[PDB]
């Protein structure tokens, strides 16, 4: 959960993975892993195991080996490193690796969610929010806006 | 009826109206609150230290910036409260406001008007902390004072821009002797100021009733800190003061403070930074001490018109930034070994002992003189003052010479016997009460002794005290000069004629 | 000393008086900036009935 | 500056202190000394790096203050640190502690951009040798004896006329000696070092040396740091053969320094936390100062007292850093005469017995017997009626008025301040004319005659004058 | 004994500040009932508007 | 420590199975102040002092296993 640890893996991650093109090809690779200390027998086996080659074997082993050989011997690295304890870091990072790479978005305010990928702001979003149509906000709608100017209002009723 | 119109006012206040904003936080996740120490997430980089107004309007300042980990604090309740709290950010710390007005106003540390005052006399907003002035910015003022002792002159006089450290003794006074102080400075009604924090609410209470038993009272204005006063508070006072204090220095009016428990902003860096699980110097507070008072303790500025900016800027206000800095010393056993006391001991222009062991076999002031050392002295000591200040550190060797006759049982001298008579019976001269001002036309009565036959003359101290105060009555009888005299202060013959005359009214005085 | 306290309480009830006094107009204006802030629409007609 | 083009670095990773949480251009990394100059906030940031340590995340610090910024940056490196405009044209114009022009632009002579890093020369290099030194003080570098291009403990408490005497110093280091005649100093007063400046006024000599302050305020690094930009100065005049002296403000301010400095560190520090190395700081400090080959390195040794420390190891240090003992008597300024500080406890170490042999063995060494002569004649022939005490002992205390008055000289210093003109002395009129004079030869010569009066033909011709 | 009354003046006019903090209260309720009477989807989309 | 490489975890991808650098010469780990960590030189002998580049030998002294530290 340091993920700083597995900041260096993400950092391999797109690096090699995505240089292996394995940042795809080991986001199924890895959507395997986490898929295997997903499996709770696997958690409940997970730590036991003194030899870190006993986790790597019966983990690739067990779940199937749908990691790279670039995750089979980096098994080794992670495995062996121990590191491997924690699966989601650098999945969220590595989310992050191809996302961040990919990163256009959006967040709705006063508003049900949004998340409309804008590369630039206003960019898809005054496009969504124009382009609503939704134009409902339904979750924050009303009483979260008018709430929010209200809100700044009795802020002034602050003044009783 | 009458204040309803005060709500269409307000309405008219609130005229201003109101809309919601940023779409996009603009605002955190205080990740783990911990007894207001935050564990704490999102809207990272920023000013650091910035006062985040929080729920509430807990304004969090946290300087802290781990790369991409936050917590955060402020002075106050989090106890109910919990973790992960979107993260309410005021872009920083704030200015309370900025100008001369308060004179003796009153008010929390804050300055909320804790008295109740509801008064606000000061302009705008004053952020803390500052620096002092440049070459010439300050520049030696030389203003001395009496201070309620003839002899709190008469040790070593000043001027405005110093520090001078005095030692001091718990439950001996040494915070009421600490208060006795105050006489002419009420009296003075100049500028001046004090802080306390972890303050206590009896003191408080009743040290109000001297407040207004000082006459002034309002000669000078304290915002005040309480026991719950945060260890960041604590830390704060002085840094506060500058704020308007200011608008006395940059005035080029005196400025002048007083800090007092600064242990208080010590340990309280303390139970920050073992709190903060921060190693910190011994006694588990950070050294920062140095740079703590040195940002802390350079601010003292004589006045000096290198001070050109202070105030309007120049205009002028080209003139003399004046900041006369206070100083409060005191230790169990008063140790040195602190080195906040070491340290700190180095930076003060000046270094009172006070000596339990007067007021402690009662005399009344206590204090240990040359082992109190000021470096400012008697230059401020005017030209009589200046005069007649001579044979102190004498008798301190004389009187403390001829005690260390009695080393040897029956050992003594006539001329030793002298040397008690000036040693001992001129030390049966001074005293100075539980509560004493001091005359500076006593300036005159002190120097009689010499310059009187004082030193014979009613050498009783029965008709020291006695007949002296029967002098008190030749004066009484005739004081009609010391109009000129406090009016002058200063050393002229023509004068010391009417001093043996004087004495002369003295044998009528008795 | 003694006697001015007994006046200034007078004067505080008088307060009191006209504070009662002031509930209405609090209710009115308070009806009023409720439409002002309302900032939207007023409707008047539902009654909040604020003394 | 070096470079540092190109703004390098990259983030400041943990904002906490001046000392670098820092991501540099993470491959690059300097000498930690070799700067970083950033933009800090407006002000454009710099930080020799503190550490070294990689991914460009090691410590590089500053005097200065971080709050208000972001944790992500660039800082460019400056390839230097050290190197700061330096030479001998700094002379009288006023440099800041960072050598910027200190006053109205004080303009301490723009120079090379030079590294402070000027240190030890070879053995031989400045004088595998010994070189001696006076200047002629009227009654005093007859007094003492001296070694040149070095520096010798002063200690003495008031009433100097240290800038008097100075004056006598540039009456002597600037004009009685040519080598160039350079100091600094830190953490004084703020109108009374603009007093310093009129001070400076008062010798006005000021040009010899540029005004270069720090103002104790300044933060530990900014208080401890001129001095080996300053051996990019006497990187000048030492190595500019017009020898480097220049005089030598504050240790406690250094002493103290150090502490703070290596408590900073949070290290394992030297004892009570001080700078570990402060001392071979010092092996590098007499290291630098030689009387050399390129002109002598020489400095005033006066120390701000590290609390004037008992056993000191600074003075631990600063004995054998005094080739001279010291001692200044507000008795002799009692005694008040041109004269007016304590010869007791001040002399050269080896002068009287040997290396002067005689001459100080003679002149010097006998000459401290009529130091127990006055001062047994004086002292002891005071303690009763002297009638006792042989004339003699009353020509020890003519020693005193006769003799100690012929000390009571004119100064060059006080030429150049009271205009009483004083001059290089000759220790000879000393050797001989104050020596056999003092001792047996025109004893009738008054103590006025000799009183304020200098060499023994201004005292013993002002005993023509009587 | 005249401060007293004095304080009675910054202590009455204060609560005079009181009831008046009390007031915009009850009025706030007032401003709830003007979202309740007189709200408009249609000022929503005067928000929709603001975009 | 180990994750640092995330290059030579890069590597070590494969270079976790692919290995083989054991040599007198890895690289010089981590250098402040003539303690660096430090690679290759896999068994050295005593304190094995090693001829430094541009520099003398250089000695470390108990095998510091992952990056040797060095004098
Ligand atoms: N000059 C004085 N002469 C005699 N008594 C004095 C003097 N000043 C103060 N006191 C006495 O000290 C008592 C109050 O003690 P206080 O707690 O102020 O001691 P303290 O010395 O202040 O301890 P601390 O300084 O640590 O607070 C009072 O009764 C007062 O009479």
């Amino acid at each position: 959960e340091f993920i700083t640890v597995a900041r260096p893996y993400a950092k391999a991650a797109f690096d090699f993975a995505v240089e292996h093109q394995s940042v795809e090809r080991w986001q199924d690779m890895l959507a395997f892993a986490a898929e295997v200390t997903k499996n709770e027998q696997m958690a409940e086996l997970l730590s036991g195991a003194l030899a870190p080659e006993t986790l790597a074997e019966s983990f690739i082993a067990v779940a199937g080996e749908q990691l790279d050989e670039n995750g089979q011997n980096l098994i080794r690295v992670m495995a062996e490193n121990g590191r491997l304890n924690a699966l989601p870091d650098v999945l969220e990072q590595f989310i992050h690796l191809r996302a961040v790479s990919e990163a256009t978005a959006e967040v709705d305010v006063i508003s049900a969610a949004a998340l409309s990928e804008q590369q630039l702001a206003k960019i898809s979003a005054a496009m969504e929010k124009r382009l609503s149509r939704k134009v409902k906000l339904n979750a924050k709608i009303d009483k979260s806006v008018m709430a929010g100017v209200i809100i700044r209002a009795g802020d002034m009723v602050i003044d009783g | 009826q009458l204040n309803s119109t005060e709500i269409s006012e307000l309405i008219k206040q609130r005229i201003a109206q109101f809309n919601v904003v940023s779409e996009a936080h603009n605002e955190g996740t205080i990740v783990s609150v911990s007894d207001g120490v935050i564990r704490i997430h999102g809207l990272a980089d920023a000013m650091q230290g910035e006062m985040i107004s929080l729920p509430g309007n807990r304004y969090a300042i946290a300087l802290n910036l781990e790369r991409d980990s936050v917590g955060a604090v402020v002075m106050g309740p989090y106890a109910d409260l919990a973790e992960g709290m979107k993260v309410k950010a005021t872009g920083r710390i704030l200015e309370v406001p900025v100008g001369r007005g308060l004179l003796g106003r009153v008010v929390n540390t804050l300055g909320a008007p804790i008295d109740g005052k509801g008064p606000l006399d000061h302009d705008g907003f004053s952020a803390v902390e500052a620096i002092a002035p440049g070459v010439i910015e300050r520049q030696s003022v030389d203003q001395p004072v009496q201070t309620g002792y003839k002899a709190v002159d008469s040790m070593i006089p000043i001027g405005r821009g110093q520090r001078e450290l005095i030692i001091g003794d718990r439950q001996t006074g040494k915070t009421a002797l600490a208060i006795d102080a105050i006489i002419n400075q009420r009296d003075s009604g100049i500028k001046a100021i004090y802080v306390a924090i972890g303050q206590k609410a009896s003191t408080i209470s009743n040290v109000v009733r001297k407040l207004e038993e000082h006459g002034a009272l309002a000669n000078t204005i304290v915002v005040v800190a309480t026991a719950s006063e945060s260890a960041a508070l604590q830390y704060l006072a002085p840094y506060a003061g500058a704020a308007m204090g200011e608008y006395f220095r940059d005035r080029g009016e005196d400025a002048l403070i007083i800090y007092d428990d600064l242990s208080k902003q010590a340990v309280a860096y303390r139970q920050i930074s073992l709190l903060l699980r921060r190693p910190p110097g011994r006694e588990a507070f950070p050294g920062d001490v140095f740079y703590l008072h040195s940002r802390l303790l350079e601010r003292a500025a004589r006045v000096n018109a290198e001070y050109v900016e202070a105030f309007t800027k120049g205009e002028v206000k080209g003139k003399t930034g004046s900041l006369t800095a206070l100083p409060i010393i005191e230790t169990q056993a008063g140790d040195v070994s602190a080195f906040v006391p070491t340290n700190v001991i180095s930076i003060t222009d000046g270094q009172i002992f006070l000596e339990t062991n007067l007021f402690n076999a009662g005399i009344r002031p206590a204090v240990n003189p040359g082992i109190s050392v000021s470096r400012v002295g008697g230059a401020a000591q005017t030209k009589i003052m200046k005069k007649l200040s001579g044979g102190i550190r004498t008798a301190l060797a004389q009187y403390r010479e001829l005690a260390a006759f009695s080393q040897f049982a029956s050992d003594l001298d006539d001329a030793t016997r002298n040397q008690l008579d000036h040693g001992q019976k001129v030390t049966e001269l001074l005293k100075q009460k539980q509560y004493a001002p001091m005359s500076v036309a006593q300036q005159s009565l002190v120097l009689f002794a010499a310059e009187r036959g004082y030193l014979a003359d009613v050498e009783l101290s029965k008709i020291g005290s006695f007949e002296a105060a029967l002098l008190a009555y030749v004066d009484r009888d005739h004081a009609p000069l010391m109009q000129e005299i406090n009016q002058t202060g200063g050393y002229n013959d023509e004068i010391e004629g009417k001093l043996k005359g004087i004495l002369d009214s003295f044998k009528a005085t008795q | 000393q003694a006697e001015i306290e007994a006046e200034r309480k007078r004067a505080r009830e008088e307060l009191r008086k006209q504070v009662a006094i002031l509930a209405v107009a609090g209710a009115e204006k308070i009806i009023e900036r409720s439409v002002d802030e309302a900032a939207n629409s007023d409707i008047v007609d539902k009654l909040v009935a604020e003394l | 500056h070096h470079h540092h083009h190109g703004m390098a670095t990259g983030k400041i990773v943990q904002v906490i202190g001046a000392v670098v949480d820092v991501e540099f251009p993470q491959d690059a990394v300097p000498r930690v000394y070799d700067a970083l100059e950033v933009q800090n906030g407006n002000e454009r940031l710099v930080l020799e790096v503190q550490q070294q340590l990689g991914g460009g995340i090691v410590r590089t610090i500053a005097m200065g203050s971080s709050d208000g910024l972001r944790r992500g940056l660039d800082v460019k490196d400056l390839e230097h640190p050290i190197e700061v405009p330096v030479g001998k044209a700094t002379l009288g114009r006023i440099m800041n502690v960072l050598g910027e022009p200190v006053d109205m632009k004080g303009e301490i002579g723009e120079e090379e951009r030079w590294a402070i890093h000027r240190a030890a020369p070879s053995y031989e290099e400045l004088s595998n040798s010994q070189e001696l030194l006076e200047t002629g003080i009227k009654v005093i570098d007859l007094m003492a004896p001296f070694a040149k291009g070095g520096k010798v403990g002063l200690f003495g408490g008031a009433g100097v006329g240290k800038t008097v005497n100075m004056m006598e110093l540039i009456r002597n280091i600037a004009i009685e000696h040519s080598g160039y005649s350079v100091f600094a100093g830190v953490g004084e007063r703020t109108r009374e070092g603009n007093d310093f400046y009129h001070e400076m006024t008062d010798s006005n000599v000021i040009d010899k040396v540029s005004l270069v302050y720090g103002q104790m305020n300044e933060p530990p690094g900014n208080r401890l740091r001129v001095a080996l930009t300053g051996l990019t100065m006497a990187e000048k005049f030492r190595d500019e053969g017009r020898d480097v002296l220049l005089f030598v403000d504050n240790i406690y301010r250094y002493t103290l320094a150090g502490t703070e400095v290596s408590a900073l560190l949070g290290r394992m520090p030297s004892a009570v936390g001080y700078q570990p190395t402060l001392a071979e700081e010092m092996g590098v400090l007499q290291e630098r100062i030689t009387s050399t080959k390129t002109g002598s390195i020489t400095s005033v040794q006066a120390v701000y007292v590290p609390a004037d420390d008992l056993t000191d190891p600074s003075p631990a240090t600063t004995f054998a850093h005094l080739d001279a003992t010291v001692v200044l008597s507000r008795q002799i300024a009692s005694l008040g005469i041109y004269p007016a500080v304590d010869p007791l406890d001040s002399t050269s170490r080896q002068l009287d017995p040997l290396v002067v042999g005689q001459e100080h063995y003679d002149t010097a060494r006998g000459v401290q017997s009529i130091l127990q002569r006055y001062q047994e004649l004086k002292d002891i022939i005071a303690i009763l009626g002297m009638d006792e005490l042989s004339e003699e002992d009353k020509l020890v205390v003519a020693r005193a008025r006769k003799i100690q008055r012929f000390l009571s000289q004119p100064f060059f210093v006080a030429e150049v301040f009271t205009g009483s003109p004083g001059k290089y002395v000759s220790l000879k009129d000393t050797i001989r004319g104050f020596k056999g004079i003092m001792e047996g030869e025109y004893d009738h010569l008054p103590e006025q005659a000799f009183y304020m009066v200098g060499s023994i033909e201004e005292a013993v011709e002002k005993a023509k004058k009587l």
